[PDB]
């Protein structure tokens, strides 16, 4: 129902959502305050009572609704059953590009990369 | 069917009647982003539909 | 890239030998070109 | 026994400075009570039951403080 | 009888420092009242029932404080 | 006397510390008044017809406080 | 005698200024408690405890402070 | 009579603590004025018309406080 | 020593104002503790261990302050 | 020797009022830099209002240091 | 002779007010430490190596302050 | 008495530094929070952490002056 | 007799100024950890302004402990 990538849409009833917001992590719950926040490039998780399932993400927007439905939208995304050397060899080329408008884009890679290392 | 759809910008987003209901922290350019990303997203949907 | 695209570099640094079977390898290759237009006549060509 | 009466009156006046704490104290709880309800939804119930419970526990400062001043005037 | 009268006057002046608390106290409630209504919509009704119920309970500091100073006069 | 006159003078000086509260008190209400109006729309409306009410009730501190010093 | 009784009464009044700290202290915990729950829903358990646990540890100031005043009152 | 003069001088020094309230008081209104203007829509409209109205009402603390010190 | 006993009692009362700092101090730490957990998920782990480490270091003010008053007793 | 003695304590008690002006300046300048962390109005608009705020808050200190120097 | 003993005791009590500053001081650093970690990523290392460094530099107020009280006691 | 109240007067003067001490902290706290927003450490804001600091330690210099005046 | 007595009260009254420096340090270090919960300048920018802020705020305490130790 409400948690979509443009190519692949994911989730539907929820007991606890954890998100990596604009200003630090947050947790929506059974009744929560209606809010919009930019979603920073980091991990996320769903809940169904006592069910642990964590995804990574690119970033985007979250929107807690008055009608109580939470909508989470990102671009790309299983946890470690998805993303080491794939990361490593890329991290090399990343840092290299930074020393180069063009190298500014690589700045974006360092933070996004460094984050993923922690998983 | 030839169709149209509205994109709204930063000012329109702040000024919207029920924007008050949403406890969006005015913590730096927040409606701006929502626009900049509703322009890409809306555009996509149109293109997907247009192509298909 | 942008913010508009922020999460398309965070999704394309985070793109780069698994899921990339068609799907993602192709989500990464875009073949678009822009050209600005002036007084009929154009400006010049460039990759998106 | 004039000093015991004299220092009793300064003592009662000095006791009143503690109400500075209870006075601001009540304000702080009610302020956050109206700010939290500007974000809703649980007006009466949830947030209102605690705000009176918070007021009671903060005016318990004032009643234990006015007691010491009234003790020293009686 | 010169000391009981003297210490009564300092005692009344010392009692006035408690109004520092009630003075700031009122401000705090009213400040949050206008800030909350800059978010809207429930001003008159819902919020105003508490906005001044909070003023009453915070000026009850001042009236119990002015009483001790006026008692020492 | 000369103690009742002396202690009346310190007593009058001591009563002036209560103005610390009303001085900060006004500022707080006016501060939140301008910050709430940086957010609109009701300027000379709802907000301002309460900020003066807040000022009055916070300078009622100072009037009851300057009374005890001028009394002494 | 006399001076020991006199300074005993000022001493008891001076002790009451410490409740300024505990009075504001309670407020602060309860204010953040209602603000945190304006984001829900850990109403009972999680928040309510830490609050009452925070209230207890902040009124432990007041009970150790009212003790010194009541010690000098009796 | 040496004590009415003595306690007149401590009484005038004690009166100066009340300026602690007006000194912070002005700062509070002015800080909120510049933070609200970091957001606009205008400085020349609505904000400043009260950002010194607030200053006046908060330095009215200091004038009533410096009066009691200069009186003693 | 009439005065040594008298100034001992005012000295013990004057020592009690330091608890104003420890009383407010505890509140500040616990307030930020509940606010941070209103954002989650670090209820157990991470935060609570700093919540009573911060409380201990702030009530160490009170125990070193109550000691000076009880010493003058 | 009492009017001279109480003159010196009276001059020291007057110095506590600077606590207010000392914190006061900080508040206006702190808000000045935080507001300019949002821009774009450093030269004109904002910096005018921040010396004006400083002046009116150190006017506390000048009226307070005068009563201490008076005594 | 005797007044030097009396004013020593009040002098020791008046020295305890400085602990109001360090008591609140600790709380401030620890409160910000738990709010910053309700945000991350800087839990162990980066933030904590400065956090108890902030505690030490703010309890150095209390040790220099309890020193003057214990000096007069 | 003139030497005695000179020493109490010199100790009472020191409470004014409570204002300057917190004062510096406030400016520097806002300087580091504003620069957590960037990009202007070198130029703009940090240069003024010395203009704000100087005007706030001018409190302490005029304050320590009255205490050292009542020392010599 | 009195010069020694008021020297001891004067040394105790000097200690209240540390209330300012004690809170002062906290404020700077608090904003230092909050600003770094946002990054990326943990080493350089962040701490060079912070430790410089601590020094300027403990300079209150050193000029304050000096007046107490001078009177003791």
């Amino acid at each position: 129902l409400q948690f979509a990538l443009p190519h692949e849409t994911l989730y539907s009833e929820v007991t606890q959502v954890n998100l990596p917001a604009k200003s630090g992590r947050i947790g929506v719950l059974a009744n929560h305050v209606p809010t919009v926040e930019q979603l920073l490039p980091g991990v996320v998780e769903v809940m169904e009572g006592s069910n642990s399932k964590k995804f990574f993400i690119s970033g985007g927007f979250a929107t807690v609704q008055p009608d109580s439905q939470l909508c989470v939208t990102a671009i790309e995304a299983p946890l470690e059953s998805f993303s080491e050397n794939i990361k490593n060899l890329l991290a090399e080329a990343k840092k290299n590009v930074s020393s180069s408008r063009e190298a500014a884009e690589a700045a974006i890679q360092v933070e996004v990369l460094e984050n993923l290392q922690s998983v | 069917e030839p169709s149209e759809k509205p994109i709204f910008n930063a000012k329109t987003i702040e000024q919207s009647p029920s924007f008050g209901k949403f406890e969006i922290d005015t913590d730096a350019n927040v409606p701006r982003d929502l626009f900049e990303y509703t322009l890409a997203n809306q555009m996509l949907t149109a293109m997907a539909q247009g192509y298909a | 890239m942008s913010y508009a695209a922020y999460l398309n570099v965070a999704a394309q640094a985070i793109r780069s030998t698994e899921l990339q079977t068609a799907s993602v390898t192709n989500r990464s290759q875009t073949d678009a070109f822009y050209t600005q237009y002036k007084n009929a006549s154009e400006p010049t060509p460039m990759t998106k | 026994m004039q000093l015991v009466l004299a220092a009793k009156y300064i003592g009662a006046g000095i006791s009143t400075i503690g109400l500075l704490g209870a006075g601001i104290g009540i304000a702080i709880v009610f302020a956050a009570l109206i700010n939290g309800v500007s974000r809703n939804p649980s007006i009466k119930d949830t947030v209102f039951p605690m705000a009176i419970l918070g007021f009671a526990l903060s005016e318990a400062t004032g009643l234990f403080c006015l007691m010491v001043s009234f003790l020293l005037l009686f």
